[PDB]
RNA sequence: CUCUUAAGGUAGCCAAAUGCCUCGUCAUCUAAUUAGUGACGCGCAUGAAUGGAUUAACGAGAUUCCCACUGUCCCUAUCUA
RNA sequence: GCCCGUCGCUAGUACCGAUUGAAUGGCUUAGUGAGGCCUCAGGAUCUGCUUAGAGAAGGGGGCAACUCCAUCUCAGAGCGGAGAAUUUGGACAAACUUGGUCAUUUAGAGGAACUAAAAGUCGUAACAAGGUUUCCGUAGGUGAACCUGCGGAAGGAUCAU
RNA sequence: ACCCACUCGGCACCUUACGAGAAAUCAAAGUCUUUGGGUUCUGGGGGGAGUAUGGUCGCAAGGCUGAAACUUAAAGGAAUUG
RNA sequence: GCGGUAAUUCCAGCUCCAAUAGCGUAUAUUAAAGUUGUUGCAGUUAAAAAGCUCGUAGUUGAACUUUGGGCCCGGUUGGCCGGUCGGAUUUCCAACGGGGCCUUUCCUUCUGGCUAACCUUGAGUCCUUGUGGCUCUUGGCGAACCAGGACUUUUACUUUGAAAAAAUUAGAGUGUUCAAAGCAGGCGUAUUGCUCGAAUAUAUUAGCAUGGAAUAAUAGAAUAGGACG
RNA sequence: UAUCUGGUUGAUCCUGCCAGUAGUCAUAUGCUUGUCUCAAAGAUUAAGCCAUGCAUGUCUAAGUAUAAGCAAUUUAUACAGUGAAACUGCGAAUGGCUCAUUAAAUCAGUUAUCGUUUAUUUGAUAGUUCCUUUACUACAUGGUAUAACUGUGGUAAUUCUAGAGCUAAUACAUGCUUAAAAUCUCGACCCUUUGGAAGAGAUGUAUUUAUUAGAUAAAAAAUCAAUGUCUUCGGACUCUUUGAUGAUUCAUAAUAACUUUUCGAAUCGCAUGGCCUUGUGCUGGCGAUGGUUCAUUCAAAUUUCUGCCCUAUCAACUUUCGAUGGUAGGAUAGUGGCCUACCAUGGUUUCAACGGGUAACGGGGAAUAAGGGUUCGAUUCCGGAGAGGGAGCCUGAGAAACGGCUACCA
C-alpha cells in the first residue's frame, strides 16, 4: 500500500506483549533493529508495562534521554527500540543489568543478572559466508556482524560475545545432546537438550526435545536456539528453568502455595 | 506507460479478465533503447530505488575480446551484419544484444605481430626470447585469419547497450564463426 | 522433444559461458556442462551424453528446482519441449461427507533428456516462471509405454 | 478503530408463552424470593441451562479425562464455593440434577432475610 | 320471438387498388400530416379457383418514411462549345 | 343437492403488440485524437576548454641571457556542455463522432388471458347406467358447456359359463 | 399320448399375515426413528398453466425444453355413516 | 372467524391476563421443517417412475495372496495389603494397551563410521539354602542413524505432531459492591517491599512431518523383451 | 439446548400448505421512558452534490543568520546568546474514510525468490584519487549563483509574480592526498648458457564484457605444448592448499581491458591537552552529520498447492490486434507473451470450459443452540481496491499519489 507502514494497532500487537485491550487504540511500532518485529520487546513496553518504572510513554522518554538506559553495551535512545531475545539491558542509575529470556509462556520475563554476566551475550549464528576480500564472517540472529570466526563454526552453532568488544570468545557447535532453548511455536520457552534431528532436504528439519522431566516435543530447527550443555548452561535459566508444568501440574503448585 | 502485468492477456482458459485496480509504477516498462553506430550519445534512466539505468544511443566504440588469446581491445564498431531476432535492426545499423558486428582489428593486429613477432595472412634480445617462446602457440586460424586481411572482424555484442550503455562483445571463433559466416554468404 | 539439428535457429544455440578454445585441439568438439538438480533425482544419462542446449533444462540448463514437487500422468504431448500432466484427486465436501473427482492440468517444461510418451506418469518439481503458464519442469519418468511391445501382431 | 467493547446477555426466554403451569410456577418463585419480574427467573433458568450444559458435555468425555478433570472439578468447586452445591454431593451428577431454587436461596435478597435481619423478604 | 328464403356470408380479410358518410375514431411518425403505418368494424356495397388468406424471391409497377447526396429551393452568379 | 362453459358488470395482474419504440450501465469496430512521457531537431542566453595578440602583476634565481603556478581585462580563432519557446517520430492513451454488442429497465392504440367470483343470462356437460357409462390420445365440427369418427384405459355399471 | 414324484424357468390364482400402509390393500407396496446393498428418474399446497417467453424438432398438426406477475385456505387421498 | 337489536371478537366503562422501562407493528432471516431429507422425505390410488430397449459420461461393482503358534521387554489404571510420618513402592494378583523376537518371513542396499544391546565371561559375590542383583574388560548383535555411492510401482484412508495473530468463541484464576465486563490483583514492617498472574481448548478442507497396513484402488511374468549372480 | 397448536369433513384417518409460536450484533417504526455501567450510529437509496472552518508539517551544543529583529552583558573586532524570514534536510507513500469496481480476481491457509528492489534502523566496511613521475598540482582548504533581504513594479482577482541590487552552505559545481610489501607485463645492457639483468610502467573500489579458480566418487602411469621451486647437475618435486546448499555458472578470488568514471569527508559541535630542534611546529580528546560495498531490519514485488454464490432459456471456448509453446532480443528492480521479431499449432471444457447474473470486496467472524445444518458478514483486526469519472506523470527509498501535477469527459 504505497510503502513502508509507520502504525500499529492494538490487538494486531504481538501477544506475548501483555498489552490490554482498552485504553486508546494503537500499540507501539518497533523501530527497525536487529530483531524481528513480530520477536520483540520495545523499550516501552519495558520500562513501563513490565518494570512500572514510567507511568506515561511520555515518562518513558525522560528515561532515556538520560542515558540511563544502555543495550548491550551501546546507549540506545529510541522509545520503540527493537529490544530481543538474548539483549542485556542495564539501567546506569539503580545499578540494574537484565537479559532478555523467554516464559514458559512464551513471554518476556523480567529477569535480573549479575554485573559481570551483563557483560556477554549469546548469539545464534544465522548464517556464515565469505566476504569482500577473502574474509569470512559470521551474522548471529540478533543481527551482528563478526568478521574472522572460527573456520569450525558453521550455521545454528550459537556464540559467546563480548559486548564490550565485538569479539567471539567461545562457540557451541550443534550437537546431539545439547542444551536448547527455542524460540518459536507453542514450545516457545521450554529448555530440552536435543535428542535428534529430522534431515528433510527441500526443507524444514526437524529438532526432537527431552526437557529434564522426560517430556519431549518436536519444533522446526529454525525455532532452535542453542544454550550449552546438559546441566551447565552458558546462561542464567528464568525459574521455572523451561519445564512447562500441566495446567492440573500448575493448578496444584498455585494453590499449593497458600497457608499465610 | 507501458505495463508489464499479466492482468490483461487473457487466462490459459481464453477467459477475458476484468480490469483490476489501475496500473502501477512497478510493473511499468520503458521504451527500446535502439540504440545506434558513431558519436556516442548516453542518457542515464532514474530507475526504481535510486539506481542509474544508462541508455545507449548512437554508440561508436566498444571493448572486443578476442577469447583465445585471453586480450581485450576497444575498438570502432564498423556497423551490424547479422541479427537473430529482426532484420530491420541490421539494415538500420541497430546495436542490441546477440547482435553480429564487424569491429576494427586493427588493435587487434597491433597486439598480435608485438607479442608473437610473426604477422598475418600474407629484433630486440628479449624480443627474440619471448617470441620463441611463442609459436607453437601462433597457429591463430584460417577463418580468424583471412578477416585481418579486409581488415574487419566478426564479433557478437555481449552487452546490453539499452541497459548498461556499453556495447562490448567478443571476436567470432569456433563454431559460432562457422554458424554465422554460412548464415551470411548463403543469405547474402 | 527437440530431436536432432541442434543449430536450427536464427540464433546460435550454446551454453553460456562453456568455452572451447579451437587453438587446444579436443576429440570431444564441444565441452558441455551439467549438474545434479538434487533430492536423489538422478541427472540422466541422456543429458550427459547429449548435444541438446535447452536453457530451461533442470540439468543441462539454468534452471534451478525449489519449491513443490508433484506427480502428475501426462495428458499432452504436442507443444514443442513442454507437455501438460493431469492431476486427479477426490475433494471432501463436508455436508455429504462425501468427495467428487476433481483435477487440474499443470503445463510443465520437459527438456529432450527425457522421451515422454502420453499415459506416461512422471514427477514434475517446480521452478522460477518458465514462460506465461509453465511453473514446472518435468525431473523424472516414474512411467515407460505401458506394455508398448505387448502391442504386437499375432502367433 | 478500537477494541470492541464486548458483551453478553443474562436471560433466555420461555418457548411456549403462556402456560398455566409454568406461569403458577414463575410467580410462586417470585413471591417467595421476593423478585420483581419474571426476567430475574429467566435470569437464572439461564445460568443453570449452560452449567447443566458444561455439566452434560464433561459427564460424556472419559473418566479422568484431563479435561473432564480440570473444568469439572473447577465448576463443582465454585458451586461449592457459594452453597448451590452440596459437600456430599461434590461430584457433580448433583450439578448436572440440581434445579432453580438452589440457586435462589443464595441470594443476599434472601441471606439478609434468613437469618433475622429482614423478616418478610420484600423488607429483604 | 316474429316474418320470410333456393340458401340466408362460414374460415378468413378490411375505411383495403373494394367504405358513401369521410379529411371515419384511436394510436403512431411531424413544430404542424385530406399523406403513410398499426389498430377498430352493423362492412353505402369485404369474402372463399367470380378463388379467400398467407407468402421467401423477383419489379424501369403505385405509395409512405429515413440515411447519404445534391443549384429542387433560399438566390442567384460565372464559364465553355 | 351438486355443477360446467360461452355471454354481461366492477377491479387488478402479467402477456402479445405498429412505433424498426424509449432509457441506463459494461465492453467494442472505424474515424478524428488532448496530454505528459521517450526520441530526431531547435538555440531566447551563458558559460566552458583550447589558441594568439596588446597593457600590468607575481618570481623558478643571475652581472647581461634565462623562467613556473594561480588570478582579472579587450580586436581574433579551432572543438564540446548547459538550455527556454519551438519542433520530428514513437509507445502509452484519455476523449469526441458514428456504429455494433451484452446486461438491466421501460411507454403503447389495440388484442388476448387469468383472478377476485360466491353470483346475473343461456342452456345441462360432469357427479345415480347423471338419464348417450366416464376418461385418454387424435381428428373434424357446433352460441356455449359439448358432439362425432378411429384406437386405448377401468379410475365401470361386469373380478363369473 | 397319458399318470405319479422331484427340479429349474415362466403367465397367474388361492389361503395366510410374522410384516407394511392413511386406508383400500400389498410375497412386495415386506426385511424403515432398531432409519445406509448398487444405481437412474420424478415430486415439494391449490389456481395461475403445461399458459407466456427463448431455444429446438416438424410440411403441417404439433413434439421436447418450459417460467413469472397475480391470486388463494384449501385443493386432494382412502375409509365411515347418512 | 365475529357484527343483520339480549355481539364471550367492533365502540367504550368496569374488571381481568402476559411481558414490564419497556411493549406493539412492518420487513428479512433462523428454529418449529424429516415441507430440500448426507444424517433423513416422498412418488399403486394424495404432487411424483421417462411408452420401450440400447447406450456414453457419471456413480457402483463377487471371492482368494502371513494366517496361526512360542518367548522376551517395559509401560497405566485397579485390586489386597502400607513401610510411613494425606501419599510412597516392592512382592501376590488379575484387566487393558505398547515394543521386539523366533517360527522358510527385506530390514532398500552396499562401503565404515557407533555402537545400546548378550549368544558372551573375566573374576566372583552384596545377600534369603540361589540365576532374586549390577558394577565390570580380552574371541562374540547391527540398523539406534550418521554420509557417500548405487536404486526405489502409484494412491485413498486413519494416528500423532509441527507450522501457526489477536479480538471473537469455549474456558481457568481474580469478589469490577452484583452483573455485562476488565486482566487485574493479592500481601506487610501501609517510613522507603514483599508477591501469584496475565493459562488452557477449538483452530478441519489443503500443504508438511510421523506411526499404522484392515478396508478400497493401482502396477507386476505369457511371442518371456521376466527375476536373481 | 431432541415438545409443537388452530384451519379441509356430518364425523374419521391421511397428504399438504396457510396461520400461530420463539430468536436475531436486524433495520425501521409507533406508543411509553426514572437510576448505574457499557456505547453502535448517512453502510443499504445516490463511489450522488457540496457553503464555511479545520484535518501535515518539521531544528538539535552539533548544515546556512550583517533581520536595518530581540536581549545586552560578559572576555570574545571574523562568528559565538536568542531568533522571524528564507535556504538546506527529512516528512507529506503512515494515518483516517469508503466498499464502487472485482467470480480463479481478491482473499485464506500453505509455498517459492537458486527470479528481485528496498529509505530508515542495527552490525560491520576504505593508506591506493595526481603525473612521462627534478626545476610541479591551492590542502594553512579551490569556483559562482541564488533565496530571504533592499528597492522599483504589473493585475478586478489566487499560497500570481516581473525587472533591478546583494550574500551563505552538509544547496550547486569542483578538486589534492598516505606506509610497507609482493606479483605482472616491458626491457638498456652481456653471452652464449641451463641461461640473468639492472629500472620503466601497470595493479583502490565500483561499472561492462570475455576468460580462469572455485576441488573431492576409491587408485595408478606415459607422451605433447608450455614453465614452476629445490641440486648431492643422472635428475628429482616430498609434507602439499581449500567455504556454503538438496541443488547453482553460488559466496569469494585471478587475468585482458572497458567507463561523458560510482565511491573513497573541502562538513558541524564540544573541550582544549600534551610534546621539542620554540616554528604558534608536529601531535591529540569525546560524537555529530555524512559516505561506498556487505549484512540486518521495516518492507515490497512477484509466486506453488488447494478452496468461491446463482446460472445450460450459456456447449463449446481461446489466436481482430498473443491465444498455447520454442529461439533471439527489447523492456523491467527482476522472472514471464511483459513486448517485438521469426517459427510452430497449440491452450480450456459435462470432473461444466466459455458466457450471464450477483440488490459480490475477501478473511478473522455474526444469527440460529440434539446432531447434521441454514442464513448472514457494508461495518472497530488482517488483506485488497478507490478518492467525481478515465488516462498520464513529476518528485522520491517508496505513489501510477489525487487533502501532487497535466489532459480529456462530467
Ligand atoms: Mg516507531
Ligand atoms: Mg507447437
Ligand atoms: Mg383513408
Ligand atoms: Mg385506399
Ligand atoms: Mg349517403
Ligand atoms: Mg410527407
Ligand atoms: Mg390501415
Ligand atoms: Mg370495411
Ligand atoms: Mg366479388
Ligand atoms: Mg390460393
Ligand atoms: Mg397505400
Ligand atoms: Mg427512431
Ligand atoms: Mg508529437
Ligand atoms: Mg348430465
Ligand atoms: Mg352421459
Ligand atoms: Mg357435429
Ligand atoms: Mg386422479
Ligand atoms: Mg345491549
Ligand atoms: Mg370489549
Ligand atoms: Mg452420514
Ligand atoms: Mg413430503
Ligand atoms: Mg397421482
Ligand atoms: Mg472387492
Ligand atoms: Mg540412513
Ligand atoms: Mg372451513
Ligand atoms: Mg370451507
Ligand atoms: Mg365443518
Ligand atoms: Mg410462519
Ligand atoms: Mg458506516
Ligand atoms: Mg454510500
Ligand atoms: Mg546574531
Ligand atoms: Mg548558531
Ligand atoms: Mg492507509
Ligand atoms: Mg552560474
Ligand atoms: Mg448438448
Ligand atoms: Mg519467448
Ligand atoms: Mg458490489
Ligand atoms: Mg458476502
Ligand atoms: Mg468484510
Ligand atoms: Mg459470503
Ligand atoms: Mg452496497
Ligand atoms: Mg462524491
Ligand atoms: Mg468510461
Ligand atoms: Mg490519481
Ligand atoms: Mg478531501
Ligand atoms: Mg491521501
Amino acid at each position: 500500500a504505497r510503502g513502508p507502514k509507520k502504525h500499529l494497532k492494538r490487538l494486531a500487537a504481538p501477544h506475548h506483549w501483555l498489552l490490554d485491550k482498552l485504553s486508546g487504540c494503537y500499540a507501539p511500532r518497533p523501530s527497525a533493529g536487529p530483531h524481528k518485529l513480530r520477536e520483540s520487546l520495545p523499550l516501552i513496553v519495558f520500562l513501563r508495562n513490565r518494570l512500572k518504572y514510567a507511568l506515561n510513554g511520555r515518562e518513558v522518554k525522560a528515561i532515556l534521554m538520560q542515558r540511563h538506559v544502555k543495550v548491550d553495551g551501546k546507549v540506545r535512545t529510541d522509545t520503540t527500540y527493537p529490544a530481543g531475545f538474548m539483549d542485556v539491558i542495564t539501567l546506569d542509575a539503580t545499578n540494574e543489568n537484565f537479559r532478555l529470556v523467554y516464559d514458559v509462556k512464551g513471554r518476556f520475563a523480567v529477569h535480573r543478572i549479575t554485573d559481570e554476566e551483563a557483560s556477554y551475550k549469546l548469539g545464534k549464528v544465522k548464517k556464515v559466508q565469505l566476504g569482500k576480500k577473502g574474509v569470512p564472517y559470521v551474522v548471529t540472529h540478533d543481527g551482528r556482524t563478526i568478521r574472522y570466526p572460527d573456520p569450525n563454526i558453521k550455521v545454528n552453532d550459537t556464540v559467546k560475545i563480548d559486548l564490550a568488544s565485538g569479539k567471539i570468545t567461545d562457540f557451541i557447535k550443534f550437537d546431539a545432546g545439547k542444551l536448547v532453548y527455542v524460540t518459536g511455536g507453542r514450545n516457545l520457552g521450554r529448555i530440552g537438550t536435543i535428542v535428534h534431528k529430522e534431515r528433510h532436504d527441500g526443507g524444514f528439519d526437524l529438532v526432537h526435545i527431552k526437557d529434564s522431566l522426560d517430556n519431549t516435543f518436536v519444533t522446526r530447527l529454525n525455532n532452535v536456539f542453542v544454550i550449552g550443555e546438559q546441566g551447565k548452561p552458558y546462561i542464567s535459566l528464568p525459574k521455572g528453568k523451561g519445564i512447562k508444568l500441566s495446567i492440573a501440574e500448575e493448578r496444584d503448585r498455585r494453590r499449593a502455595q497458600q497457608g499465610l | 506507460g507501458i505495463s508489464r502485468d499479466s492482468r490483461h492477456k487473457r487466462s490459459a482458459t481464453g477467459a477475458k479478465r476484468a480490469q483490476f485496480r489501475k496500473k502501477r509504477k512497478f510493473e511499468l516498462g520503458r521504451q527500446p533503447a535502439n540504440t545506434k553506430i558513431g558519436a556516442k550519445r548516453i542518457h542515464s534512466v532514474r530507475t526504481r530505488g535510486g539506481n542509474k539505468k544508462y541508455r545507449a544511443l548512437r554508440i561508436e566504440t566498444g571493448n572486443f575480446s578476442w577469447a583465445s588469446e585471453g586480450i581485450s581491445k576497444k575498438t570502432r564498431i564498423a556497423g551490424v551484419v547479422y541479427h537473430p531476432s529482426n532484420n530491420e535492426l541490421v539494415r538500420t545499423n541497430t546495436l542490441t544484444k546477440a547482435a553480429i558486428v564487424q569491429i576494427d582489428a586493427t588493435p587487434f593486429r597491433q597486439w598480435f605481430e608485438a607479442h608473437y613477432g610473426q604477422t598475418l595472412g600474407k629484433k630486440s634480445k628479449n624480443a627474440e626470447r619471448k617470441w620463441a617462446a611463442r609459436a607453437a602457440s601462433a597457429k591463430i586460424e584460417s577463418s580468424v585469419e583471412s578477416q585481418f586481411s579486409a581488415g574487419r572482424l566478426y564479433a557478437c555484442i555481449s552487452s546490453r547497450p539499452g541497459q548498461s550503455g556499453r556495447c562490448d562483445g567478443y571476436i567470432l571463433e569456433g563454431e559460432e564463426l562457422a554458424f554465422y559466416l554460412r548464415r551470411l554468404t548463403a543469405k547474402k | 522433444s527437440t530431436e536432432l539439428t541442434v543449430q536450427s535457429e536464427r540464433a546460435f544455440q550454446k551454453q553460456p559461458h562453456i568455452f572451447n578454445n579451437p587453438k587446444v585441439k579436443t576429440s570431444k568438439r564441444t565441452k558441455r556442462w551439467y549438474k545434479n538438480a538434487g533430492l536423489g533425482f538422478k541427472t540422466p544419462k541422456t543429458a550427459i551424453e547429449g548435444s541438446y542446449i535447452d536453457k530451461k533444462c533442470p540439468f543441462t540448463g539454468l534452471v534451478s528446482i525449489r519449491g513443490k514437487i508433484l506427480t502428475g500422468t501426462v495428458v499432452s504431448t504436442k507443444m514443442h519441449r513442454t507437455i501438460v500432466i493431469r492431476r486427479a484427486y477426490l475433494h471432501y465436501i463436508p455436508k455429504y461427507n462425501r468427495y467428487e473427482k476433481r483435477h487440474k492440468n499443470v503445463p510443465v517444461h520437459v527438456s529432450p533428456a527425457f522421451r515422454v510418451q502420453v499415459g506416461d506418469i512422471v514427477t514434475v518439481g517446480q521452478c522460477r516462471p518458465i514462460s506465461k503458464t509453465v511453473r514446472f519442469n518435468v525431473v523424472k519418468v516414474s512411467a515407460a509405454a505401458g506394455k508398448a511391445n505387448k502391442q504386437f501382431a499375432k502367433f | 478503530p478500537r477494541a470492541p467493547r464486548t458483551y453478553s446477555k443474562t436471560y433466555s426466554t420461555p418457548k411456549r408463552p403462556y402456560e398455566s403451569s409454568r406461569l403458577d410456577a414463575e410467580l410462586k418463585l417470585a413471591g417467595e424470593f421476593g423478585l420483581k419480574n419474571k426476567k430475574e427467573i429467566y435470569r437464572i433458568s439461564f445460568q443453570l441451562s449452560k452449567i447443566r450444559r458444561a455439566a452434560r458435555d464433561l459427564l460424556t468425555r472419559d473418566e479422568k479425562d484431563p479435561k473432564r478433570l480440570f473444568e469439572g472439578n473447577a465448576l463443582i468447586r465454585r458451586l461449592v464455593r457459594v452453597g448451590v452445591l452440596s459437600e456430599d454431593k461434590k461430584k457433580l451428577d448433583y450439578v448436572l440434577a440440581l434445579k432453580v431454587e438452589d440457586f435462589l436461596e443464595r441470594r443476599l435478597q434472601t441471606q439478609v432475610y434468613k437469618l433475622g435481619l429482614a423478616k418478610s423478604v420484600h423488607h429483604a
